[PDB]
């Protein structure tokens, strides 16, 4: 059932993830320092962290089979709308249910709900974000399923502004059938039970998290003194 | 909306 092409797809995506996710988190020392000890003390550090992650998402997307057959405009539209969602997906790797925090190797780079609030965000986003991270973690995805979901998230034909939606759908369909077939052939029960439908539900959850983050980002970035603390890439991708 | 940094990272 899992064809040669589908095994090839999975190998490329696993490699692309390995080349764009550094589980040592060594680069975090380059970011502006976290401030925790009211002001948005974490915004400089978390702006750099987000900006760093946007670069990784772009590097991943470029290696998705078929992605660079799209036009430049379509590649841009897809990354602009999905980047926030893939950052949330990718962040699940560091999330720990022990204390509902994101553990990036050390105490200074361990992020909880208070850190996210200290970048300007409210429980309207943070509570559903934690619920998302908990429900994704409980799926106990294979790494194969994790990177397929990130790629399916990126190549979505219903993103606003997409021009060649028929070609975007054809690329996504190739990835969806790869994932559907992978689960059916390689994910043993009971973990496989309704797994594809649960994964697609998480993509719907991401659309709602996307909407809420965009709402709060527009509110935060509308104030020039906050925008001053963002990075140029964040302003270009998330908006200005 | 020109996206030169995104476009450059895609190149
Ligand atoms: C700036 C715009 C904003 O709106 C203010 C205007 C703030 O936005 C924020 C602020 C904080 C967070 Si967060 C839950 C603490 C997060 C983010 C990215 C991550 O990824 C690193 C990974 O990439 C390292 C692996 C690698 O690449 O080598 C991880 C791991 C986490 C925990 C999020 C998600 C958003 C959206």
């Amino acid at each position: 059932k899992l064809s040669e092409e589908q095994q090839h797809i999975i190998a490329i995506l696993l490699d692309a993830h390995h080349k764009t996710y550094d589980p040592t988190y060594a680069d975090f020392r380059d970011f502006r320092p976290p401030v925790r000890m009211s002001p948005l003390s974490m915004l400089p550090h978390l702006a750099d962290l987000v900006s760093y992650s946007i670069q990784k998402v772009i590097g991943f997307a470029k290696m998705i089979p078929g992605f660079r057959d799209l036009t430049s405009d379509d590649q841009i539209v897809l990354l602009k709308s999905s980047a926030i969602e893939v950052i949330m997906l990718r962040s699940n790797q560091s999330f720990t249910m022990d204390d509902m925090s994101w553990d990036c190797g050390s105490q200074d780079y361990k992020y909880d709900v208070t850190d996210v609030s200290k970048a300007g965000h409210t429980l309207e986003l943070i509570e559903p974000l934690i619920k998302f991270q908990v429900g994704l973690k409980k799926l106990n995805l294979h790494e194969e399923e994790h990177v397929l979901l990130m790629a399916i998230c990126i190549v979505s034909p219903d993103r606003p502004g997409v021009q060649d939606a028929k070609l975007v759908e054809a690329i996504q369909d190739r990835l969806s059938n790869t994932l559907q077939t992978y689960i059916r052939c390689r994910h043993p029960p009971p973990g496989s039970h309704q797994l594809y439908a649960k994964m697609i539900q998480k993509l719907a959850d991401l659309r709602s998290l996307n909407e809420e983050h965009s709402k709060q980002y527009r509110s935060l970035s509308f104030q020039p003194e906050n925008s001053m603390k963002l990075t140029p890439l964040v302003l270009e991708v998330f908006g200005n | 909306k020109n996206h030169p940094m995104l476009m450059n990272l895609l190149k």
